[PDB]
């Protein structure tokens, strides 16, 4: 339950690989629209490493889907993230997300 | 073990530094002196002068007296209280062959100290804490007497009148109440106590570098002794001018629902007193000399006994 | 809608704001992991905008201002104010380089310099909401913030408010001169309290106090203020007296290094000097009292007498009343408005004569601050006793300590449930072990940690709720009792308390209790009397009552408490016999007080034979079924309860010397004890031969024990005595040449609890009766 | 029965009692000896006869008691009796029977006596003995309300209950427990507010606290405010909304800032939380919850997660009620200590649906 | 009492700890007590090892060890301090202290010893030698 619709490609031919990092300057929200998170507001460009499962499984499976530069909008399933109980004060239960990622640099 | 005590060099030298401080606050900062006592409550004074409102110290006791009188089971010992309480206290003692003149001016001095206070109504802010003590004999009740004595010193008399006033109107039991709870919570001379301080005083120095602290120890017998002694001084002061409706208030408060007569409670302590001196005398009976800290003891026990039958006279002083 | 639109609605600003106090109140108290549940709510950059849309209404100001605190900088807020009132300083030379005064007698600044006490880092983690979830967490720290970013942001608000103030507009920000001030002071008053400003920042604040004082616009203290933004005042100053404090303490630890430096080579040369010395010899001795006849202690209190006999030449004697003389004018003694306490003391007596102050809050922040200036001699005083000096080796174990200190002081205030607890666990399973709670004992007294961890026992016992817990701080004070014996004599002054609660398997507080008196004549000398007849009210209640926990367990009953009473004279029997001797004024007032309750004794001698009771033992706990049926045997506890009974009245035996003489009182107490016992009770009972192990191994917790024949041998040798050659034969091969050919036979398990029983216990006595 | 106590009930409402000589005219004369009289007991009403009887057989042979000093065979007064110093008995002037003892020592008129029945009075006092007659004249009304509503209890309708006799005296109660002002001078206040402080204690010592809670609880099955009022008819079917707000009101004065009356709810907790979607009187009922939530700490720990999800549906179906958040901000804290388990329940039901 | 130890003893101890330390709890087993104490030069035998746990599961904590580090070394110092404490009496070291070199020695040590008692010291014991010393003043 990973669907990646496209909102502006990158390079086309840069992906990220195992065992590195990203750049993610991403963005959340839920299906009735309420924005849950954001990055620029922290003024913070988020990081992270592939494959280590820091993120949740919905995420780092449509990161390495993206290319650099490429700004993609995400749909994880209940299923794949916060599954039956959610996260404790911010997420309910069986809530589908929606994201905005956009990959900045380094693969 | 006294022999094989090792030197200061071979010591580390934070160690070194640190029985330093326990040394150099003890022989050099504690020992020094300062009168900022008086140039404090001075400016407290005169700040009233500006260009029927209170004074700076006049604020100050009316907010000690507010704190006094909410309603609470104990007394919860403030620190910043006693702070205040001795330096109000201490503004009376610069005062507390000789000419007949001189001698005024340094007794209308302190009349006028104690003017400094008492229109502030600094009177009935420790009458009030001794009702709000309920019998609590704790730190407080030691500072807030110096301050009592201190306003009462000499026999003053319109500090009396603006204290029977004040028990008159407000028909307030609760006050004689706790001057009865702390006269029974008076210690007096013991004989088990005695030997084990003596039995305590046996040891001098103790092993592994520390020293036996004898004032921790201190007189475990009697060490009430100059509180109980500072009531009966406070005590002495109420009746000090012949006042005599204080002689008939002090038998019977007429005016409340319960009568306490301290004039009685005064001898039930002088009994307790009498028996616990001359037990301390059979013990002595059979020996022959009197050792140094037998006399200690037998000091303390009679400088109370003088302020106590000094407290009585000035109940019958007045015919 | 705008928010701006709640200025005039007047009813959607009320429940917005008191949304804001339920924000506030549920991340509470370091409650770090909903912290970062709140901070998705309300995002991290309209917070910071919102601390400057001047056109907020009032109460909407106060609150965003409020909640940015109580989200962020609360939790670091709270440990590093718990760790100001003590100061514990190294030895680097970045320490050994600070004076009083400034080199340039004029007065330095205040809070600007260089410090060199102790804290912990803060430990911010950054928010996220994509990390997966991990299953007990550890902990959550709280939610970060860019602290460099805030300072510029905070110190501009400030700024301006202090110049716009001066135009005296009538349409002030936020609807008022209160709302103006009061949500950006409480905001820079932590900010500066948790030592996040440089230096420069704080050289503009003084100049943004009052710069006609503070220079190397009108003041803010010239500025007529309503009352609540006086209170911040006062907390605002109040941060800047204590930097002068820590400033003045710093520099006394940097001037004693020195000395003391000076001081040693001063008398290992003087010593050597001495040690060539043969001049003299009554008058030698004399100089060799100090130098290795006294304690260290009585060194340094004699070396420095040389105030108005001193081993120290005058030019290292002159240098410390030089000293003398820069810390009184350094203080406000003159020691015969330019000074921060000539600013203070003028600013809060004029306030006074301002109005009449209405808040009591406020006359009591005024007063505190007034004192504290003029008795600033004093107010170094009672700072001092929290002075402590380490070495610079052992700072990279010290931080590490506090931070795990810290944990504890925040589980103070919050009501203890089943996660944090083992967090207290966890936390003190790692001091313990950190090697410098051993090496300083004084350090540990002084910054109350002893103090800290009895009241999260006070908390627990008010059924007990949390026993996993309370078992592992009550073993902490038993080894805490014992490090050094000072931390013993102040853990004994909590005795009635502990007392209190005797009221299980494991550890207790009552072991406490006892830790707290043993190897001691001065704590046993001065234990009182009221302290020690509620041990035996307590003593009181088990003769008469069972276990119900044991019935409960399906045990046979029995109506007095052969395990239950034994938790006291096993601390009775620490309260009359130190160092191997008997006390006297314990000794003889446990047993006038013994006697007054004889239910208190074992009803078996209330009254059955003592060799019949401990028979009537063997059947109950040989058989299965009169025996308690799973580690609670009731057959080995009625004889280990004889075992205590025992030799507890042994050990209030009045000593040989004193019978000796004819003290009629002592002889007394040892009529009584003879009196109570038969002596041909133990007789049987010191004959009774036991099932050795051999080719098969007994148990040792439902049987007979040789610990139980070493209570009754110490009381027929301390009251009763051996006096002729055939009662001394009488019972040597009855009972003995059975044991010592038992034991002779296996040269295993009981082999050795027999082994040290022959050796401590009868062969002393063989050896008191040997010609 | 008659009893003895400590110190306890020496204080409280029942150890109060009047003396009624037997003339008529110039009955508060000074009492001298050897005077008959009857003796009151003020909350009951019931005349002491050795136990306490009702009025309507109280009767001159019956129960008629006198002062004497010790049995030697024998307009306005002198001032005979002393206050403190008399240390006289009592016993009965027909039988002569002195009433003596046998913690609670059981009082019987006995006629070998003891040396103990010397026993010395003390006067009342004039705010605590008006406090007293009233409880008397509310609980006289109260329980003939209540059984008067228990009359049609279970039949319907196809003796009248005193309605307009209750509403009155409810709304001098309230009065008469009313708060003083915050603009008052703080040493009066502080005065006015420990005598408030007795006699609170002084009702819910001596019932008067479960009693209104019996008559909520009688009325309360009623929730159609006219149908299920019909089993009384119209008449007091009109005030069945006034009756029931003032009745919360009361209970909300009793129980504001004493500290130990607000312990007497720790066991029916679960019985106001239950009637918080009531309807009627939703803020009364809501104001009783938030006076309890602040004086008495014991009682945040004893909610589990059944009542907080009432409290949230109590605000999602009364508008954006600022009282509600105020209940929930005591939720969290007591005496600046917090309460862990507690400050999740609100967060994770309150926040995550951020609807 | 366990102040008798000094620091870098304790310092020692817990680098020898920490370095058989199990998982970092400060658990070693029984076993590894035995090679520890090894690993700091003392070798005590099984006897020696066998009293000392029972004294105190298999799971010696660091506090339960350093205890014992206390009491092994209380003992051995108990009995060679009192030869050295009679080094400073003789001005050879031997044991040959005169009885005219002791009565200004002891009243002059700051335990407050007046003349009766070290009076009283002595009449209750030419020179004296050190092992009736030792014996006259442990008693």
């Amino acid at each position: 339950g990973v669907e990646i619709e496209t909102i502006s490609p990158g390079d086309g031919r840069t992906f990220p690989k195992k065992g590195q990092t990203c750049v993610v300057h991403y963005t959340g929200m839920l299906q009735n629209g309420k924005k849950f998170d954001s990055s620029r507001d922290r003024n913070k460009p988020f990081k992270f490493r592939i494959g280590k499962q820091e993120v949740i499984k919905g995420f780092e499976e449509g990161a390495a889907q993206m290319s650099l530069g490429q700004r993609a909008k995400l749909t994880c399933t209940p299923d794949v993230a916060y599954g039956a109980t959610g996260h404790p004060g911010v997420i309910p239960p069986n809530a589908t997300l929606i994201f905005d990622v956009e990959l900045l640099n380094l693969e | 073990a006294c022999f094989r005590m090792t030197p200061l060099y071979n010591l580390p030298t934070h160690r070194a530094c640190n029985m330093f401080l326990e040394s150099y606050k003890a022989a050099w900062i504690l020992t020094e002196d300062h009168s900022f006592e008086d140039r404090m409550i001075d400016d407290l004074s005169k700040a009233g002068e500006q260009e029927k409102k209170p004074d700076p110290l006049h604020q100050l006791v009316l907010h000690f007296s507010r704190t006094a009188l909410t309603e609470k089971s104990k007394l919860d010992e403030d620190y910043l209280y006693m702070a205040y309480a001795d330096i109000m206290a201490k503004s009376c003692h610069l005062e507390e062959e000789v000419s007949f003149e001189e001698k005024e001016m340094e007794k209308q001095r302190l009349l006028y100290q104690q003017s400094r206070l008492h229109t502030r109504g600094a009177a009935e802010m420790v009458l009030q804490m001794i009702s709000a003590c309920k019998g609590e004999t704790g730190a407080m009740v030691s500072s807030t007497l110096k301050l009592g004595i201190s306003i009462l010193n000499g026999g003053n008399a319109e500090v009396q009148q603006k204290m029977l006033d004040y028990l008159k109107d407000k028909k307030e039991v609760g006050f004689f109440q706790s001057i009865q709870a702390l006269m029974q919570t008076c210690s007096v001379l013991d004989l088990n106590a005695f030997e084990r301080q003596n039995k305590a005083e046996g040891l001098g120095m103790v092993n592994e570098d520390g020293t036996v602290i004898n004032r921790q120890n201190g007189e475990k017998v009697m060490a009430d002794d100059e509180f109980t002694q500072d009531l009966f001084r406070f005590l002495q002061l109420l009746c000090e001018g012949h006042n005599n409706d204080f002689q008939n208030y002090l038998r019977t408060q007429t005016g409340n629902t319960t009568t306490i007569n301290i004039i009685i409670c005064t001898v039930d302590y002088l009994l307790r007193l009498q028996e616990s001196i001359s037990d301390f005398y059979w013990y002595y009976s059979g020996k022959d000399v009197i050792e140094e800290q037998g006399k200690r003891n037998f000091s303390k026990a009679m400088s109370v006994a003088k302020q106590v039958f000094n407290s009585l006279t000035e109940y019958i002083q007045g015919p | 809608m705008d928010i701006l639109e709640l200025s005039e609605r007047l009813d959607l600003q009320r429940f917005h704001s008191h949304t804001l106090r339920l924000y506030r109140a549920v991340c509470a108290l370091g409650n770090n992991r909903v912290a970062h549940a709140l901070c998705s709510h309300v995002d991290q950059a309209q917070l910071l905008h919102a601390l400057e849309d001047a056109h907020l209404p009032g109460p909407l100001r106060a609150g965003y201002y409020d909640l940015l605190i109580s989200i962020h900088l609360e939790s670091a807020c709270r440990s590093r104010r718990s760790m100001l009132s003590e100061y514990i300083v190294p030895l680097t030379p970045e320490t050994r380089a600070i004076t009083l005064f400034p080199p340039g007698r004029r007065h330095g600044l205040p809070g600007v310099g260089v410090t060199t006490s102790l804290r912990p880092p803060h430990h911010f983690s950054p928010p996220c909401f994509v990390a997966a979830l991990p299953a007990e967490a550890p902990a959550r720290l709280s939610p970060a913030i860019p602290l460099e970013a805030l300072r510029d942001k905070a110190l501009r608000m400030l700024g301006e408010a202090v110049r716009d103030g001066g135009q005296h507009a009538r349409d002030p920000v936020g609807g008022s001169v209160e709302f103006q001030f009061v949500p950006v002071l409480k905001l820079v008053s932590t900010l500066l309290v948790m030592g996040i400003f440089g230096d420069e920042d704080v050289k503009q604040i003084l100049k943004m106090i009052e710069p006609e004082v503070f220079t190397e616009e009108e003041g803010l203290l010239q500025m007529k203020l309503p009352e609540s933004v006086k209170l911040q005042m006062c907390n605002l100053l109040e941060y800047f007296c204590d930097q002068e404090l820590q400033h003045r303490v710093e520099s006394l630890a940097a001037f004693a290094e020195r000395y003391v430096d000076k001081l040693q080579a001063n008398q290992r040369s003087r010593y050597a000097l001495l040690m060539r010395a043969f001049t003299m010899s009554a008058a030698e001795t004399a100089r060799r009292t100090r130098e290795f006849r006294s304690p260290p202690q009585e060194q340094i209190n004699m070396l420095l007498h040389f105030k108005d006999d001193c081993p120290l030449p005058e030019d290292i004697r002159q240098d410390l009343q030089d000293f003398h003389q820069d810390l009184l004018a350094h203080c406000g003694i003159q020691l015969e408005p330019q000074s921060l306490q000539e600013l203070v003391s003028h600013m809060v007596v004029r306030w006074a004569q301002e109005d009449y102050v209405q808040s009591p809050e406020l006359v009591r922040a005024m007063f505190s601050l007034l004192h504290r200036q003029y008795d600033g001699l004093g107010e170094l005083l009672r700072a001092l006793p929290r002075a402590y000096t380490i070495s610079p080796s052992s700072v990279e174990d010290t931080m590490s300590l506090l931070e795990c200190l810290g944990q504890i002081r925040s589980l103070l205030i919050v009501q203890m449930g089943p996660q944090e607890e083992n967090l207290m666990i966890q936390s003190i399973g790692n001091i313990m072990n950190n090697k410098v709670f051993y090496q300083h004992p004084n350090l540990m007294r002084a910054l109350g940690m002893h103090e800290t961890v009895m009241e999260v026992m006070v908390n627990v016992l008010g059924e007990i709720r949390f026993p996993k817990m309370v078992t592992s701080c009550c073993r902490f004070l038993c080894y805490f009792c014992r490090i050094s014996r000072q931390n013993q004599r102040s853990m004994f002054d909590h005795l009635s308390y502990l007392l209190e609660n005797s009221g299980m398997q494991g550890s207790t507080p009552l072991d406490v209790a006892a830790a707290s008196v043993i190897d001691n004549n001065e704590l046993a000398l001065a234990l009182q009397e009221q302290d020690l007849e509620k041990v035996v009210s307590y003593l009181a209640g088990c003769g008469l009552q069972s276990c119900p926990m044991l019935l409960a367990k399906g045990y046979p009953d029995i109506g007095w408490n052969p395990c239950g009473g034994e938790r006291y004279l096993d601390f009775l029997r620490f309260a009359v016999f130190v160092n191997g001797e008997s006390v006297e004024e314990n000794a003889n007032v446990v047993v006038r007080l013994l006697i007054r309750k004889p239910e208190c004794f074992g009803p078996a001698l209330r009254g059955s034979g003592l060799l019949a009771a401990i028979e009537e033992a063997i059947r109950i706990s040989e058989d299965p079924a009169r025996d308690g049926p799973n580690r609670v045997h009731l057959g080995h506890a009625i004889m280990s309860f004889y075992a205590a009974l025992i030799d507890l009245l042994g050990r209030c035996a009045p000593e040989m010397h004193l019978i000796q003489a004819g003290k009629g009182e002592a002889l007394r107490i040892r009529a009584i004890l003879r009196s109570l016992v038969p002596l041909d009770d133990l007789v049987g009972i010191i004959s009774l031969p036991l099932q050795i192990p051999t080719l098969v191994q007994p148990k040792m917790s439902a049987s007979f024990v040789p610990d139980h024949k070493a209570s009754m041998v110490l009381f027929l040798d301390r009251v009763y005595g051996i006096e002729n050659q055939d009662f001394l034969l009488h019972v040597l091969d009855v009972g003995f040449l059975p044991d010592m050919r038992a034991a002779a036979s296996l040269d295993t398990e009981m082999a050795l609890a027999l082994n040290r029983y022959l050796c401590l216990a009868v062969l002393p006595l063989i050896t008191k009766c040997a010609p | 029965l008659v009893y003895y106590e400590g110190g306890a009930v020496c204080t409280h409402a029942r150890s109060l009692w009047r003396l009624e000589p037997l003339r008529i005219s110039w009955s508060g004369s000074h009492l001298r000896w050897g005077q008959p009289l009857r003796i009151r007991h003020v909350t009951t009403g019931r005349y002491l006869a050795l136990v306490v009887v009702d009025a309507c057989k109280a009767h001159t042979k019956a129960t008629s008691f006198c002062f004497r000093v010790s049995k030697e065979k024998l307009g306005m007064g002198p001032p005979e009796i002393k206050y403190g110093e008399s240390l006289c008995f009592v016993q009965h002037v027909a039988s002569g029977l002195w009433l003596t003892y046998a913690l609670k020592k059981k009082a019987i008129l006995h006629q070998e006596g003891h040396m103990d029945d010397a026993l010395f009075l003390t006067r009342c006092q004039q705010e605590e003995s008006q406090a007293a007659r009233m409880i008397h004249s509310t609980a006289g009304l109260y329980n003939q309300f209540i059984k008067g509503l228990d009359s049609f209890s279970g039949k319907p309708r196809g003796p009248a209950l005193p309605i307009e006799a209750v509403i009155l005296s409810l709304q001098d109660l309230i009065g008469y427990f009313e708060p003083p002002s915050e603009e008052l001078q703080h040493e009066e206040k502080q005065s006015k507010l420990r005598s408030l402080r007795n006699r609170q204690s002084l009702f819910q010592e001596e019932g008067m606290l479960s009693l209104v809670l019996n008559c909520i609880d009688r009325l309360n099955v009623y929730t159609t405010a006219a149908h299920f009022a019909e089993y009384a008819g119209e008449e007091a079917a009109e005030s069945w909304k006034e009756i029931v707000n003032l009745l919360y009101e009361l209970l909300a004065s009793l129980i504001r800032g004493n500290r130990a009356n607000c312990a007497l709810f720790s066991t029916n907790l679960d019985w106001v939380v239950s009637k918080l979607d009531r309807l009627e009187a939703s803020s009364g009922i809501l104001e009783v919850l938030y006076c309890v939530l602040i004086e008495s700490p014991e009682v945040l720990n004893i909610i589990q997660e059944n009542h907080i999800k009432s409290i949230i549906s109590l605000l999602d179906k009364h508008g954006r009620n600022h009282k509600v958040l105020d209940v929930l901000c005591s939720l969290c804290v007591c005496n600046g200590v917090a309460v862990r388990s507690n400050q999740d329940l609100i967060t994770e039901n309150l926040l995550p649906g951020r609807e | 009492m366990a102040d008798q130890l000094t620091e870098e003893q304790i310092a020692e101890f817990k680098e020898a700890f920490s370095l058989f330390d199990k998982d970092g709890d400060g658990t070693i087993t029984t076993k590894a007590l035995g090679t520890v104490m090894r690993s700091l030069g003392q070798n005590p035998t099984e006897a020696e090892l066998q009293d000392m746990i029972n004294e105190v599961n298999g799971t010696i904590d660091f506090p339960a060890f350093l205890t014992m580090m206390a009491r092994k070394m209380k003992d051995t110092d108990s009995e060679e301090e009192i030869r050295e404490a009679f080094r400073v009496f003789d001005k050879d070291g031997n044991g040959y202290i005169s009885a005219a070199a002791l009565r200004h020695v002891m009243t002059n040590l700051g335990e407050k010893l007046t003349d009766e008692e070290v009076d009283e010291m002595i009449r209750e014991a030419g020179q004296v030698n050190y092992e009736a010393f030792v014996q006259m003043m442990t008693a």
